[PDB]
């Protein structure tokens, strides 16, 4: 989890081939709400494809999935049992001779 | 050429006029519409440049402006 924060900190953001927001005309609003968003895009996939299933972002390798010691004692202390152990020192104590 | 066509008159004269329509030109163009300061000098180089006239001009979308350089794109509501 570490080496993978590690790398998406790598990837944190769209290195390369950024949202191509290109405002046109300011078109004259004599009627509706300048709402411009939906014509541009729909009128950008039309053009475009852009969904035609071959381009990639590809801001980052998705591999080099480097390891290090340098998260790996975040282990701290670990919630192991045995803190208290008098039950599994009598269990070894059922063997102290070879019987069972 | 070919050498005959279909045809109708549209009787009764009714004809939509459209909600909106999108223009796309070439930057030189563009740019020269763009930086005028008010509406009717774009309107009326429009009209000049393109030979558009208001209420009597029929347009479809997709129609050619000039071949490597303008074209009309989408009309609304109807196409």
């Amino acid at each position: 989890l570490k080496s993978v924060h590690r790398w998406l900190s790598a990837a944190d953001q769209s290195e390369v081939v950024p949202g191509n927001d290109n405002i046109e005309y300011f078109s004259i609003n004599e009627h509706g709400r300048r709402e411009e968003n939906r014509l541009r895009l729909k009128t950008l996939l039309q053009q475009d494809v852009v969904h035609e299933t071959k381009t990639s972002t590809s801001a980052a390798s998705e591999l080099t999935a480097v390891v290090t010691i340098n998260d790996l004692l975040e282990a701290c202390q670990e919630t192991k049992p045995s803190i208290s152990t008098s039950e599994l020192v009598k269990l070894r104590g059922i063997y102290d001779r070879f019987q069972k | 050429t070919m050498d005959f066509c279909y045809f109708e008159p549209i009787l009764d004269n009714v004809v939509p006029v459209l909600d909106s329509v999108t223009f796309l030109i070439n930057e030189q163009l563009y740019s020269k519409l763009m930086d005028l300061p008010q509406e009717m000098q774009q309107i009326q180089f429009l009209h000049y440049k393109y030979n558009i006239n208001s209420m009597e001009t029929v347009v479809h979308s997709r129609d050619i402006l000039t071949s490597g350089l303008c074209q009309i794109l989408n009309c609304s509501p109807f196409p």
